[PDB]
RNA sequence: UUAGCUAGUAGGUGGGGUAACGGCUCACCUAGGCGACGAUCCCUAGCUGGUCUGAGAGGAUGACCAGCCACACUGGAACU
RNA sequence: UACCCGCAGAAGAAGCACCGGCUAACUCCGGCCAGCAGCCCGGUAAUACGGAGGGUGCAAGCGUUAAUCGGAAUUACUGGGCGUAAAGCGCACGCAGGCGGUUUGUUAAGUCAGAUGUGAAAUCCCCGGGCUCAACCUGGGAACUGCAUCUGAUACUGG
């Protein structure tokens, strides 16, 4: 019920947080092709629950470092 | 082009390049006098066109035109030019008549306005 | 901001009468109408697309004698207008003060009308309207005021308005030297020598 | 009593061993007003005798077009050598927005609302042909409605 | 390699109607069946069967009026390389509501008038003029 | 404060006053929060010249917002009238 | 005709700090982070509602009016 | 002050550009010179130079210059092309990227529908109102083609 996004995983290096790709579809504003964007942010992840790969569900919250301000929610597909 | 070719690379509008950059997207320029000196047309015509050098306060050193019949200008004038080219290569300014140095030309019934004639009271 | 030279010569050149004169003679018994002005008059050139709607252009603002800001703002409103351009813009070139005033009688010519109206001698709705462009609507009552009933400019006016042909959308009191604007003329009403297409073309080129 | 009209004349030279011969070419069109039009175009080496002979032609080799109610039924594209031409049905009081060539067949053929538009060379000759072609291209609700074998319920 | 199927059977109806052909024929698929579908209810064409189980064959009965083609133009609107998709009202009318597109709305595959009925838009198969 | 007051919009010597609820820094023709009526003061008694909704102002009002004079004495001739 | 950039740099624990979250700051640890969807670097530039033009899509533009931002001789700093 | 009233007397008030074609407007007079020219005249009867007469167009303005868009489909998304006019890499393999045969099920990301919130006022547009008319001011509406959220649809694209 709450507002949330859905990405994969694409980094998992650092420490209680993963950094997701949030891919979205959107039509070019002149040429009108449907064009693939993708936004990539810091997650907090803790316990380190979310590999490289995973397709998971974040929310945001408040600011948690210079650039984490993404928490996350669930995990739906596991890096497999 | 495609339609992906674009998305990759847009279409780059022509720039289109000034045909007066000394005036620098203003109307006039004023300048002193250079040199003043005469000029043959280039083939078809046959005459001695009353030219002139001036170097405008932006430091652009331009030849400009110096039209109607007989002028008083010397070295060291310091006229006010304007666009308007010559079809004399490379001339690419016109001396307004009547603007601060160059005199109106004389005797001038019609058309006064383009070269700077009072009005001839009655 | 008003043509003062001659008249006449305005009708030779656009080769038909402008009413520009009273009317105490013909026009042929005046000026050489079926000859163009000047030295060079006598000849007829060819006229261009171009020439034939200038020339319907200058005859229509030379007939209603308004200049060239006016008429391109009327048109302007009449583009603008629902409807046909043409026909609203001969009832905007209509509605005009100094043309109800002519059309009502009290002016041999629209200059004289004009002078009528401008001089504050014209009341509509019993408030003096000075205003040449002053547009009339439907129900107006335009009259003369108190002070210039007694002029014989407005008496010989009369009478050679009523020389004229009526206007239907007119009625009009020559004794107590007032009129009502009833309604806009439609296209059918005004004359028939007026392509309003040509400056339709000549103002959408 | 159909409209006859000039659009454009042209002086075309052919070289001898003497020198040039100075020859006139004319484009005309006429059209009856409802529907019909036709061009013709004829070289003499004379003007008059050019137009007459473009006035001949032209009243023989007329094409019929499906008006509606004095505009074209769709916007249509005429395409000769050339020129590519653009023609689209108005409301009525716009009149003919159109080049030269292009008022002069829209108006001699009965069209009186038209938005039309000339693309790629403006050729008055190859103009008349794209229009020509394109106006006869164009068909009416009642052409379709036959055509499909259903009603005219579409109109 | 083959990756418009639907352009593939427009170009297919044009090139037999233009080469005077009775009937084409190509492979068969429910989208291709849909707007055959949606060809024949307007009166495009004539009549289509599809024959065969593994391989079904699509088989679309051409159709002319005075020796001409019924079909004076069809095009492919939407394409992989570009999709056009429209809003109930901004759905196209072609030949000035003479001509239909084909519109694939979420009730199916239907003519653009159908669409605007129903007041659906969608993506814009084709326009058949 | 937030206060309610007029915007003079109009021409020149032909003022025509908005009745604006705005926070009492900004300037007159400013940032304002809700334009709640106007007032025409050259009005021809044919017209109107007076429709400033009395309903969000009494709404503002119970929020603390204040009544510049002249808009309370057009809140006196409103009531009076209607 | 700028392809690599970054050491408080990215994150974590703890102390401090702020009206408030936060490398905002410090100690330590981990070794990351940004980038071909243009990071970094260079030139130009106040942004918007809007204005002009255009059938439209667009192109140009950001004076007046209104909103936001920045500046107050130049550089720095805090006090109330 | 606006506005109104009285006085006197046409009395205090018309200029600028252009006229070879494009482009409305033509004759006379003075040597490739003087000069004009936005793009295509003048070497001794020049509608193109300069003057005069006449005319044309605007008009308390008129022209020139500078600048933007249009015309320019002349950066072509709407809406262009590449044999010879400018344009197919000398040829191939191939990563990223773009696209992808056919059937079923599922999802509802793209797509579509409805609703809510927002999209400041002014400006643009429509119907009226007040300034003697207009400009201008102003009431109401439409518009702001956008974004987010929620609920559904499942034909097509995607997973």
């Amino acid at each position: 019920k709450i507002r949330t996004l859905q990405g994969r995983v694409v980094s998992d290096k650092m420490e209680k947080s993963i950094v997701v790709a949030i891919e979205r579809f959107v039509k070019h504003p002149i040429y009108g092709k449907f064009i693939k964007r993708t936004t990539k942010l810091h997650v907090h992840d803790e316990n380190n629950e979310c590999g490289i790969g995973d397709v998971v569900e974040i929310r945001e919250c408040r600011p948690l470092s210079k650039t984490k301000s993404w928490t996350l929610v669930r995990v739906v597909e596991k890096a497999v | 082009a495609t339609v992906n070719q674009l998305v990759r690379k847009p279409r780059a509008r022509k720039v289109a390049k000034s045909n007066v950059p000394a005036l620098e997207a203003c109307p006039q320029k004023r300048g002193v006098c250079t040199r003043v000196y005469t000029t043959t047309p280039k083939k078809p015509n046959s005459a001695l066109r009353k030219v002139c050098r001036v170097r405008l306060t932006n430091g652009f050193e331009v030849t400009s035109y110096i039209g109607g019949e007989g002028h008083n200008l010397q070295e060291h004038s310091v006229i006010l030019i304007r666009g308007g080219r010559v079809k004399l290569p490379g001339v690419r300014y016109h001396t307004v008549r009547g603007a601060l140095d160059c005199s109106g030309v004389k005797d001038r019934k019609q058309a006064r306005s383009k070269y700077g004639v009072k009005r001839p009271k009655a | 901001a008003r043509y003062l030279g001659p008249k006449l010569k305005l009708s030779r050149r656009e080769g038909t009468d402008l009413f520009l004169k009273s009317g105490v003679r013909a026009i042929d018994t005046k000026c050489k109408i079926e000859q163009a002005p000047g030295q060079h008059g006598a000849r007829k050139p060819r006229l261009s697309d171009y020439g034939v709607q200038l020339r319907e252009k200058q005859k229509v603002r030379r007939i209603y004698g308004v200049l060239e800001r006016q008429f391109r703002n009327y048109y302007k409103e009449a583009a603008r207008l629902k409807g046909n351009t043409g026909e609203n813009l001969l009832a905007l070139l209509e509605g005009r003060l100094d043309n109800v005033v002519y059309r009502m009688g009290f002016g041999a010519t629209r200059a004289e009308a004009r002078q009528l109206v401008s001089h504050k001698a014209i009341m509509v709705n019993g408030r003096v309207v000075n205003i040449a462009s002053y547009q009339v609507s439907p129900n107006d009552v335009v009259s003369i005021r108190e002070k210039a009933k007694k002029q014989s400019r407005v008496k010989a006016a009369l009478e050679l308005a009523e020389q004229r042909e009526k206007p239907t959308w007119l009625e009009v009191d020559a004794g107590k030297m007032e009129g009502t604007f009833k309604r806009k003329p439609e296209r059918s009403d005004l004359s028939a020598d007026i392509n309003e297409h040509l400056i339709v073309e000549l103002y959408s080129k | 009593e159909l409209q006859e009209k000039l659009i454009a004349v042209n002086r075309v030279s052919k070289t001898v061993k003497g020198g040039r011969i100075f020859s006139f070419t004319a484009l005309t069109v006429v059209g009856d007003g409802n529907g019909r039009v036709g061009f013709g175009y004829g070289k003499a080496r004379e003007v008059p005798a050019a137009i007459q002979k473009a006035m001949e032609k032209a009243r023989r080799n007329m094409i019929n077009v499906a008006l509606n109610n004095g505009t074209l039924q769709h916007p249509v594209k005429g395409v000769h050598t050339g020129s590519r031409v653009f023609m689209q049905p108005a409301s009525e009081g716009t009149g003919i927005i159109a080049g030269g060539a292009m008022r002069a067949v829209l108006e001699v053929a009965g069209v009186h609302n038209v938005l039309a538009k000339a693309y790629g060379s403006t050729n008055p000759i190859n103009v008349v042909r794209a229009t020509i072609d394109g106006l006869e291209n164009m068909n009416s609700p009642e052409m379709v409605a036959a055509k499909r074998g259903k009603s005219v319920e579409e109109i | 390699s083959m990756q418009d199927p639907i352009a593939d059977m427009l170009t297919r109806i044009r090139n037999g109607q233009a080469a005077n052909k009775a009937a084409v024929t190509m492979p068969s698929s429910k989208l291709k069946v849909a707007i055959a579908n949606v060809l024949k209810e307007e009166g495009f064409i004539e009549d289509f069967k599809v024959e065969g189980d593994t391989k079904p064959e699509l088989e679309l009965t051409l159709k002319y009026f005075q020796g001409k083609a019924v079909v004076e133009s069809i095009q492919r609107v939407s394409r992989p390389g570009l999709r056009i998709y429209k809003r109930k009202d901004e759905l196209p009318k072609v030949m000035a509501g003479l001509g239909i597109a084909v519109v694939s709305t979420s009730k199916g595959v239907m003519t653009d008038r159908a669409a605007r009925q129903a007041g659906l838009g969608g993506e814009i198969i084709c326009y058949v003029a | 404060m937030v206060t309610i007051r007029l915007a003079r919009h109009g021409a020149k010597k032909r003022p025509f006053y908005q009745v604006v609820v705005a926070d009492s820094r900004n300037a007159r023709n400013g940032r304002f929060i809700e334009r709640v009526g106007f007032f025409n003061p050259i009005a021809s008694e044919k017209e109107e010249g007076t429709r400033l909704d009395l309903d969000r102002i009494a709404h503002w009002v119970g929020q603390g917002a204040t009544i510049s004079d002249r808009v309370a004495a057009l809140i006196k001739e409103v009531n009076k009238a209607a």
